[PDB]
Order: C-alpha cells, then structure tokens, then sequence
C-alpha cells in the first residue's frame, strides 16, 4: 500500500 | 545555538541530503520549546520520514533475503536485520518523545495538533511494522482516530493534511489491521467528501490536495481487486 | 579475532541495504587483522570505501555552490567545513589502511597496482577539497602514488589487465581534473587503449568484459575531453 | 569526466 509520501 | 541557526543548516544538510544532520537540526529546534512553525514543522516531518524511510527500506531488503535463504546467510540476514530493527525502534522511540514531550503539548494550532497526532500515529505504525505488537498497535490507532476527530472538526475534506491522514489511517487499516473493509470505507468517504467540495479549494492547495485525492483512489484500485 | 566470513557476509548485506558505513566498517575490520585480502574482499572494501566518501563528495560540491550565492553564507561555510572534516576523515583511514595493511601485503604486481592506484584517488578526493600548503603537498602524493603504480604496471602487467586499465583510467582525469593538462590526459588514455587492443584476443573470459568497458570509458573520456 | 566506476 502506498502511504503519504515527503 | 539560535533556533534560525539551526534552522538554516536543516536546509542546507536537506540540500546536502545529509537527513540524519537534518533531524538532528530539527530535534535540537523542537527541544528549545518554542513551538514549531509550519516550516520547522515539515523541515522536521521531511527530516525524520527519510531518516526512519532509509531504514525501513533496509529492513525490507534483508528481511527478505532472510525469508528467501542456507544456514549461514540466513543467521547473517537475522543478525543483521535485528542491528536495523534496533536503529529503527531508537529513531521512532526518539520521534515519538518529542511528540509527547514537546509538540503535541505545546501546539496552540490546531492543524499542528492534527499534524503531530498523525505523526505519532505513523511512527507507531513504523513501529508496528516490525514488533508487544497489540500495544504498539494500540497506541497507532488511537493516535490516527484523535488526529481523525480533530480533523473532522476543524478542517474542510479538502484540507492536505486531513486528507493525507486519512490516506495514512486507511493504510494503517488494510495493513496493520488486516482489515480491508475499513480501510476502503475510509478512503472512499475521504475521498468523495473532498470530490464533492473541490469547486472551493484554494488554487494554492489544489495540487497538493487532488495529489493525496489521487494516491485514495490508488490505493482503492488496489485493495478491490 | 571477530570470524572474518561473518564481517564479508555482513558487509555484502549491508551493501544491498544501501547500508555504506556498515559496510566500510566490516572491511575495515577484516583488512585490520593483518592478512592479505582475497579479490573478493579488496573488491568489498573498495565498493564501501568509494561510496562512504562518494557521499560527501557530493554534499560537499552541493553545499559549496550554495556558499558562493552575511548570516547566510557564514552558515553555509560552517556546514561546508563540516563536510570536509568528514571528507578527510575518511581519506585519511584509507589512506592510513593502504599504508599500514594493503600495501605492505601485496604479494603480486597486480595487487600492489591496485592499491597504489587506490591511494592515488583518495589524496585526489582530498585535492578536491585543500587548500593553501596542504594542498600542495596533496597533490603531490597523488601524482607519485599514480605514477608508481603507472611504471609497475608498464613493467609486470599485461596492457590487456582491467586493474591496469582503470589505472590509467583515473591518473588521466588526475591530470585531467587536477592538474588541468588535457594533453597529458588523452595521450595517457590513447595510449593504454592502444596497448591492450592490440593484444585483445590474448584476453581471457573472465577478464574480456572488465577489460573492454574500461577501454570504453577510456574512449569516452577521450570524446569529452 | 569519468573516473572507474567500480573497482
């Protein structure tokens, strides 16, 4: 899963 | 030494890609008290997500070079791997106690408080991902579903940061939980309360916003098959 | 005394976790137990070393283009000089480790070339970064290390060796890049490229690919130059 | 210029 990213 | 001091040289070791001198920075900045501005604040996020992010991505690797072998590759691969899980339980355990001590307490804003409480949250999480476990657990959830409720309350659907908290959250759901169903009911409510309300979004955050709007529906697409 | 198979197996783990100093910090402890280096382990070493100062070579070009565009510029030089400071370190424990350890051991020419061009490259990092009399006298200590290991490889090595080619690879951008002499450069590629073509089909299987890329690169650099 | 990329 892709989570918040910087 | 002064805050903006410390401040300057967090920008110029994230120039450097120098994270570790990064965080370093922002934890000295954070320990002096004073609270955060919205720059210090990503400054910090920025530095300590690389920081935990290079040895997650290290734990990966040998974790599954450790499932993969052997005898004695796979004893190096767990040793190894144990010497990694230490560094990222010290920077979590670190991030966590300036949350605790010095930012969640402090924060006179509420999109501060949101912020922070998501970010304990997610560095429970990181925690979780390699942990004793129900606790840490625990400690995730209630964190997100504070930093939820506040965000319900003070911050349109369209907001970033109540968006990117629910992308995180729902992440947390489907696979910390092992719990699809929440996560997309999350996801999905998230992002159609945002679709429905775009027409007034600031010009200034609508990239950001329909950014984390997109990586809902990735996340969706994936989850449902 | 620690099982030097360990110390390898741990820096090849490290090496995929993208893990640079752990990685100098195995083969550091496997060169300082006195013995000779296998191709493997030299190779080990020469792969973390490369990237733990490749790092800060880096950093250091990024923070020193921001220092030359009061407080400012005076944090940027700070910073900078840190970097540095980190950059000689490392230098100098290769430079302390080819001295103490890999030179004195090597038994054969084409090890002894290795490391003799191994010093040559960490005082030319050093170069890049001195100044005033210190540099002077850097300088000086990378043309001699090149250009000794340069006249043993001339005498003991066939042209058709990779270890002799990527020699002459790097003393030419040492003149190239150090001493600003495009003529002693290119002559320098010319010719080792020369020298081993002609001798191309002499070339072993185990060899043919590591040779050719080189005299690729030599090429290349010659098209640049 | 291109210094050896790997040893």
């Amino acid at each position: 899963s892709i989570s918040l990213p910087v | 030494m002064d805050k903006n001091e410390l401040v300057q040289k967090a920008k110029l070791a994230e120039q450097a890609e120098r994270y570790d001198d990064m965080a370093a920075c922002m934890k000295s900045v954070t320990e002096q008290g004073a609270e955060l501005s919205n720059e210090e604040r990503n400054l910090l996020s920025v530095a300590y997500k690389n920081v935990v992010g290079a040895r997650r991505s290290s734990w990966r690797v040998v974790s599954s070079i450790e499932q993969k072998t052997a005898e004695k590759k796979q004893q190096m691969a767990r040793e190894y791997r144990e010497k990694i899980e230490t560094e990222l339980r010290d920077i979590c355990n670190d991030v966590l106690s300036l949350l605790e001590k010095f930012l969640i307490p402090n924060a006179s804003q509420a999109e501060s408080k949101v912020f922070y409480l998501k970010m304990k949250g997610d560095y429970y999480r990181y925690l979780a991902e390699v942990a004793d476990k129900k606790g840490i657990v625990d400690q995730s959830q209630q964190a997100y579903q504070e930093a939820f409720e506040i965000s319900k309350k003070e911050m349109q659907p369209t907001h970033p940061i109540r968006l990117g908290l629910a992308l995180n959250f729902s992440v947390f759901y489907y696979e910390i939980l092992n719990s699809p169903e929440k996560a997309c009911s999350l996801a999905k409510t998230a992002f159609d309360e945002a679709i429905a309300e775009l027409d007034t979004l600031s010009e200034e955050s609508y990239k950001d916003s329909t950014l984390i709007m997109q990586l809902l529906r990735d996340n969706l697409t994936l989850w449902t098959s």
